[PDB]
């Protein structure tokens, strides 16, 4: 759920920083290490993924856009074809996806 | 007393009745306020538009969109009337508390009625607007939950000179008629007309397009000579204009998915610009037609899979679709979800269509369609395959199934 | 510049915060006012000890008496009773306790400037002397299948302190002497005071008059204003009277009233406008629209040509089916029929779309937020927060499966759309079967 | 100010279970008396004279202990309503007898070793009055359990009395384990009759009725023994007090509520005609008391509800006569309301009717699905307990079902 995903981000968050649990954190981020902020989040699975849990935590992260010191990069590992994640996720997220993404395939079957 | 309004457009009556509820003096003022409307229906927008033509009032806002649960709602009222307190008056001699203690609304009662004890030296009593953002909108949420916060001020007493005057909006209608006996001063916000939406569309975000890089290079490019700032409202609205009467029935009425689609079909709108394209926006409607002819919404043979996946997922299609009488009987309901089955049923069915016996290849491919997810199974946590309590099911539509039945040169359309 | 002072005094008489010299008693109310009044006079001048429950439906003044006489007794009892409050939606079983020592201590502050809890309550009670007042908000949720061992000790305390003791309870249920306990019902004095009801269009007529009247001549206008309000509350073809009786009519919760007349003393900007605005009484009639706004019809109007079209495939789907489910796959598919029987029904031409089934998808997702649709069982806002969690623990399969199965059901029957849908709409002649 | 006392005063402020006195002495002294350990079950329904009979049996005990007739013990009084956690009663315990402030454990794990090890000749008698022993029942029942079973134990020293609902609350509910330990030693008490009833009314008032004052004509203050007055009770008001109350309960507080309500009805009427020579309780002050305990608000609050909720009541009753069902569904009810409009439609007033109900006498306002204040009235049903509703969020298939019985809404409906 939501709920989980946050803290858990969060709590990765914070301990890559101190190896140098909500958004406050990455509201405050900046306040507390001086440093800028770029997250990368990567979904090793989207097809076995819950896709309601995941089209809310989208909308979720699409608030953190407010603040001028942080930047979030999405990775997404789909095995089947690219629209079985457009029947699944609401259009309004795909809207958000779309404008800017980028698509590579990584197979090693790539023309013999 | 007295508030000043500004002039929101097509949120008259509502900028009206924020006029009333609001004011300087806390004894004319309701304990509690709510505005309700849908998404996409401009209440965050109207209210902080509002507060910003009236600085003496003391507004705090929150959104429960961020705050998950009920626990970060309750900290972030303490922690930031705190901080708001001590940016307005700071000469006053205070404690702090620690928002972190706030784990109960009584003990959210207990911090606020010290903060104020602490400010009682004031002069005069004031209002304090605690403003919640979509408060059905959070995540975490029962129905006994709003009444606690609707009842809330009255445990305060009533000689504090700072006094709590909070501000709700709502969204749905199911969570208004649970509390209507209450009689609390409601606000509503009906969704906006077409000839509302386009204007507002045209109003907001029209100069935002106006000076964009895509236009920077074209306009050079083309080597406009007589342009003018006019010249560039006029081409920029026209774009709206198009793109709602387009795909009005389509989005609906809502300004969101409006502004997504002019964002993803501007740069290539603006790709077909030439020297005769401009001051004839017909020629252009005439050449960008197939940006106006389909949503493009989407996120980008569809298929590859190997003749033994293939096949095995023709015969599951079977097995999901097919009722288990006719199996007897045919090789010796689309609209509806489909059946489950058992894989006994399947691997009857694949070896009864294939043009293969038990090698590990046949359950390694349909291993993979699994993972794949093409077909899916009744459980969620701790995969369990070989416990013989689980079922199978399709979980892909015949329009691939017969792409697929093509493919393999297969006849499953005489089957039913 | 002066009509201001009046326009204010006018909303704060409204909100009803006056001074205690101020204040104003509905005369409908005022038996069960005296009624309360006797027993808190005895309670704290005469050191009586006493429990009572008051009855009446939420917004039916229940605790604005009680705030009258407490504020009535500090003018002249100041030193001699202290009040303890206790609301049931916010304090739970266990937080009442922590509510009622801390309220005890900050009382006992500004007056100097549970087997032992109660007991050391009346020793500090004994060695610092006062009567006690406790005040309870929702009794039935006090009073639920839960312990009530907070009630109990305080129904037992009446009779057994050794300090004046008193209890008054609100809540709207009226089988209270149910939800109480047999234990606890026997302790309790059983001096019920059911709240008496508007039951007259004469008292809420004369409501008004005591409401919106001025006593004081804190304007020279108040003199017109009141001569205005007993010309309208007068008249029987007034519009303003034709309102409340409309509203007694329909529901007879006098707050109602109360918060429908608020916009329209705040909003007047002059005497003359606050007089032609109270005449005409025309502003009425756009707030209740303005609360009509969001209901069924107020979104059905809303909704595009593909929206609505779709929303009536579906309806005849679920007119169709013996349980009334559908789902997306059976609402294209008529959608394309009915398509294809509009063209076909325009002759064709010697030498209207049918939208992709992906672009429908928006359109669906549109209509399932507007709540004119509803997954097949979903139980929708949950009661309390452990429901909460345990529906957010289980994964239902209606958010599993795919977009095109879902199984909905429908909140507008068709024979509502055919009421509402205009005739001049194009697929209107498709609201019949 | 002076505290004011009227005639009636005495009256308001102001031997029947004796058999049971003398039985639960007798098994105490015997147990006592032989340094024995043993436990003691009483049961009853409220008011009866439980717990005010063991009171007068320990202080008694102690009468005989001051006396020397038996030796010296200690009590101790827990009720199980009172407690916090049902684990404070190990600590309370403990804390009592030994005066330690350990953990629940400890403490169990103490009085455990204290009454099993210990010797004889090194401890004090103790009695425990476990009250409200069935509020204490835990899932595991230990604390119905544990107690018990130290008086089992010949070292223990301990005597453990408990009051409970009822008599065989160990066969219905406990196990063979607690039940054998508790054993035939239980006593049960029984409501009072009338008369006894009229005797402690009488015992409570012997030094009251038919007595003089001397009463301050200025101010009403009250001396017993300014002018001279007298005060009485009607011994027939009395009666019927004690029948009554006897007939619907064996609670002695209900008969001593009674006379004060109707000592207090008294006081009024001596109050209202004085406007501050025999002051005779009569009759109809008792049966005051009477009628407001037996009659029901539930018909005359209907009677007064808006016409709404008398319409919704109508059209719920007319559709359980017309389906011989207990629960209507709204999308019944709604279009049920609709049909009885339209069936009386021939009438003029019934235009203006509907225009209330469906457009709230407007004509800006278009026609609605639900009558006006559908909501309000739903809920205010809801709100006073005379209606159930199950939760559901469409609008439609949701079902409503009456709380309050038929006839007394038919009652209602027809006094209209
Ligand atoms: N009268 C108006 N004039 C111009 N723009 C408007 C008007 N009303 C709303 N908007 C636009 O609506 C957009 C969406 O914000 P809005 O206030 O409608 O959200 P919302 O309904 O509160 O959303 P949510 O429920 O997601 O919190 C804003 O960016 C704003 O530009
Ligand atoms: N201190 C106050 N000053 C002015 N008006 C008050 C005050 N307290 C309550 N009211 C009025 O009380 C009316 C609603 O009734 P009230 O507040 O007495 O009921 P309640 O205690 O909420 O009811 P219940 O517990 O039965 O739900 C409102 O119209 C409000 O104006
Ligand atoms: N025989 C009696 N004579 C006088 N007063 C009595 C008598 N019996 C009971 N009472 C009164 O009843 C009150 C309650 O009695 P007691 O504490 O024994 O209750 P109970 O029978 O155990 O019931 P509950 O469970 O409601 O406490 C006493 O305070 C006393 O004033």
């Amino acid at each position: 759920n939501v709920r989980m995903m946050l803290r858990r981000s969060m709590y990765k968050l914070y301990s890559a920083a101190d190896a140098e649990y909500d958004l406050s954190l990455v509201e405050n981020f900046k306040r507390l290490f001086g440093k800028d902020l770029a997250m990368v989040f990567n979904f090793k699975d989207v097809d076995s993924i819950n896709f309601n849990t995941l089209d809310n935590f989208i909308i979720l992260l699409k608030s953190a856009f407010k603040y001028d010191h942080v930047k979030i990069s999405l990775i997404f590992n789909i095995n089947t074809n690219l629209s079985n994640i457009e029947k699944n996720l609401r259009q309004s997220t795909i809207r958000l996806l779309k404008r800017n993404y980028h698509k590579l395939d990584v197979s090693s079957n790539k023309g013999f | 007393m007295n508030v000043t309004t500004p002039e929101v457009a097509f949120r008259e009556y509502q900028t009206n009745c924020l006029a009333s509820y609001i004011s300087a003096d806390p004894d004319i003022t309701p304990s509690n306020l709510i505005l309700q409307g849908y998404s996409g229906t401009g209440k965050t927008y109207t209210l902080k538009k509002y507060f910003n033509a009236n600085p003496n009032l003391h507004a705090v806002w929150l959104e429960p969109v961020e705050l998950v649960s009920w626990k970060p709602l309750l900290q972030a009222i303490a922690r930031t009337v705190q901080y708001k307190l001590k940016t307005l008056y700071p000469n006053i001699p205070t404690t702090d508390y620690d928002p972190l203690q706030v784990e109960e609304p009584f003990l959210l009662v207990k911090t606020l009625h010290n903060i104020f004890v602490q400010y009682e030296s004031l002069q005069e009593k004031t209002c304090l607007f605690l403003i919640l953002d979509g408060f059905d909108s959070l995540q975490d949420l029962d129905a006994a939950l709003f009444n606690k916060y609707i009842k809330l001020n009255e445990l305060l007493p009533k000689d504090s000179k700072i006094n709590i005057k909070f501000i709700y909006t709502m969204l749905e209608t199911s969570f208004l008629q649970r509390y209507s006996t209450h009689c609390i001063p409601t606000v509503m916000f009906p969704r906006y007309n077409v000839d509302e939406v386009s204007t507002i569309l045209v109003m907001s975000r029209c100069g935002e397009l106006m000076e964009d890089s895509c236009l920077r290079k074209r306009i050079i490019e083309e080597q406009i000579t007589d342009c003018t700032d006019d010249q560039f409202q006029n081409v920029a609205a026209n774009f709206i204009h198009l793109i709602v009467q387009a795909f009005h029935s389509y989005t609906g009425n809502d300004i969101f998915a409006l502004n997504d689609l002019i964002d993803f079909k501007w740069p290539k709108y603006v790709s077909r610009i030439t020297k005769e394209n401009i001051f004839e926006p017909l020629a252009l409607y005439k050449s960008a037609i197939k940006l106006f002819l389909s949503t493009d919404d989407n996120l980008s043979q569809t298929y590859d899979l190997s003749i033994i996946s293939k096949y095995l997922l023709i015969a599951s299609y079977i097995c999901s679709y097919l009722e288990p009488r006719y199996d007897a009987s045919i090789f010796s309901p689309r609209y509806l979800q489909p059946s489950l089955f058992a894989i006994e049923r399947l691997l009857a069915i694949f070896q009864a269509i294939f043009p293969m016996k038990a090698n590990i290849e046949v359950f390694q491919n349909l291993s993979e369609l699994h993972t794949l997810k093409l077909i899916a199974t009744t459980m969620n946590k701790n995969i369990d395959y070989l416990s013989p309590k689980v079922r199978w099911k399709v979980n892909v539509p015949w329009e691939i199934i017969k792409e697929i039945s093509e493919s393999v040169h297969f006849n499953i359309s005489d089957y039913f | 510049p002066g009509f201001g002072s009046l326009q204010r005094r006018l909303l704060q008489q409204l909100y009803g915060t006056l001074p205690t010299d101020e204040k104003i008693i509905f005369t409908y109310l005022q038996d069960c006012q005296q009624e309360i009044d006797r027993i808190i006079k005895q309670s704290i001048i005469q050191k009586e000890s006493h429990s009572v429950i008051l009855v009446g439906p939420r917004q039916s003044y229940k605790t604005y008496l009680l705030d009258y006489e407490l504020s009535l007794l500090q003018q002249s009892y100041k030193e001699q009773f202290i009040t303890i409050r206790l609301n049931g939606f916010i304090h739970s079983e266990q937080t009442a306790i922590n509510g009622i020592a801390t309220q005890l201590e900050q009382q006992l502050q500004k007056i100097h400037g549970l087997t032992e809890v109660f007991e050391k309550i009346l020793l500090l009670l004994d060695s610092t002397t006062i009567t006690v007042v406790f005040i309870f908000d929702e009794i039935d949720t006090f009073a639920g299948p839960v312990r009530q061992t907070l009630l109990y000790n305080l129904f037992d305390m009446v009779e057994h302190s050794r300090v004046p003791v008193c209890i008054f309870g609100c809540t709207t249920k009226l089988n209270i002497l149910e939800y109480l306990e047999k234990r606890v019902k026997s302790r309790f004095s059983q001096r019920v005071i059911y709240m008496p009801q508007i039951q007259n269009l004469d008292d809420m007529v004369d409501a008004v008059r005591n409401l919106l009247t001025v006593r004081s001549e804190i304007s020279p206008w108040v003199s017109q204003w009141n001569e205005t309000l007993e010309k309208e509350l007068s008249d029987p073809r007034s519009n303003l009277n034709r309102h409340i009786r409309m509203n007694f009519e329909t529901f007879r919760s006098l707050p109602t009233l109360k918060n429908s007349i608020i916009p329209l003393v705040a909003t007047s900007k002059n005497f003359g406008s606050l007089c032609t605005a109270i005449k005409s009484c025309s502003f009425l009639d756009i707030y209740n629209k303005n609360q009509l706004s969001n209901n069924l019809t107020g979104r059905l109007q809303s909704l595009s040509d593909l929206e609505l079209a779709i929303l009536i495939s579906a309806a005849r789907v679920a007119l169709r089916a013996k349980d009334g489910s559908f789902n997306f796959n059976l609402a294209y598919a008529e959608y394309e029929k009915m398509i294809k029987a509009i063209n076909s029904r325009i002759p064709t031409v010697a030498p209207i779309k049918l939208w992709l089934k992906k672009d429908v998808k928006n359109v669906w997702e549109n209509l399932v937020q507007l709540d004119f649709f509803t997954e097949k069982s979903a139980v929708g806002l949950r009661d309390n927060a452990t429901a909460a969690f345990y529906a957010s623990n289980y994964q239902f399969q209606g958010t599993m499966i795919p977009f095109d199965l879902r199984s909905y059901q429908m909140q507008i029957i068709l024979q509502e759309l055919r009421r509402i849908i205009p005739k001049s709409n194009m697929y209107y002649s498709w609201t019949q079967l | 100010h002076q505290i004011v006392e009227t005639i009636f005063s005495k009256v308001k402020k102001q031997p029947a279970r004796e058999n049971e006195f003398a039985s639960i002495y007798l098994s105490a002294y015997s147990a006592i008396e032989s340094d024995s350990a043993t436990t003691i079950y009483v049961a009853g329904t409220p008011g009866v004279g439980k717990t005010l009979t063991v009171r007068e049996v320990v202080k008694e005990l102690l009468s005989s202990s001051a006396q020397r007739e038996i030796p010296d013990f200690l009590y101790v009084e827990i009720n199980g309503l009172k407690m916090v956690k049902p684990t404070d009663c190990y600590e309370t315990l403990w804390n009592k007898v030994s005066g330690e402030r350990l953990t629940w454990a400890a403490s169990m794990e103490s009085l455990e070793f204290y009454f099993k090890r210990v010797p004889k000749n090194k401890k004090k008698t103790i009695v425990v009055l476990l009250d409200e022993l069935d509020a204490m029942v835990t899932k595991s029942q230990d604390i119905m359990y544990n107690f018990f079973n130290w008086t089992t134990y010949e070292n223990a020293k301990l005597i453990v009395i408990a009051v409970a609902n009822t008599m065989d609350l160990p066969e219905r509910q406990l196990g063979n384990k607690i039940t054998s330990r508790i054993g035939f030693t239980r006593i049960m008490f029984t409501g009072y009759t009338h008369e006894e009833l009229k005797n402690i009314i009488d015992l409570r008032l012997k030094g009251l009725n038919d007595s003089f004052f001397y009463v301050d004509t200025k101010t009403g203050n009250a001396i017993l023994i300014v002018r001279k007055v007298r005060l009485r009770m009607s011994a027939d008001a009395i009666e019927i007090a004690s029948r009554k109350v006897a007939s619907v309960s064996g609670d002695a507080r209900r008969a001593l509520k009674v006379c004060k309500r109707a000592a207090e009805i008294a006081e009024k009427h001596y109050m209202a005609k004085h406007g501050y020579g025999v002051q005779t309780v009569h009759i109809t002050h008792v049966m005051k008391a009477l009628n407001e305990t037996l009659n029901s608000h539930v018909i005359t609050f209907m009677t007064r509800l808006s016409f709404t909720a008398k319409l919704f009541i109508y059209a719920l009753l007319n559709l359980m006569k017309k389906n011989g069902s207990q629960e209507q569904e709204l999308g019944d009810i709604v279009d049920e309301i609709k049909l009885l409009i339209e069936v009386n439609g021939s009438n003029k007033f019934v235009m203006e009717i509907a225009k209330t109900l469906f457009q709230q006498g407007s004509d800006n306002i278009s026609e609605q699905l639900r009558i006006i204040s559908w909501d309000f009235v739903l809920n205010q049903l809801l709100d006073a307990g005379i209606l159930f509703k199950q939760t559901m969020k469409n609008d439609r298939i949701c079902c409503v079902k009456l709380n309050i019985s038929v006839e007394e809404a038919k009652r209602a409906m027809n006094e209209d």
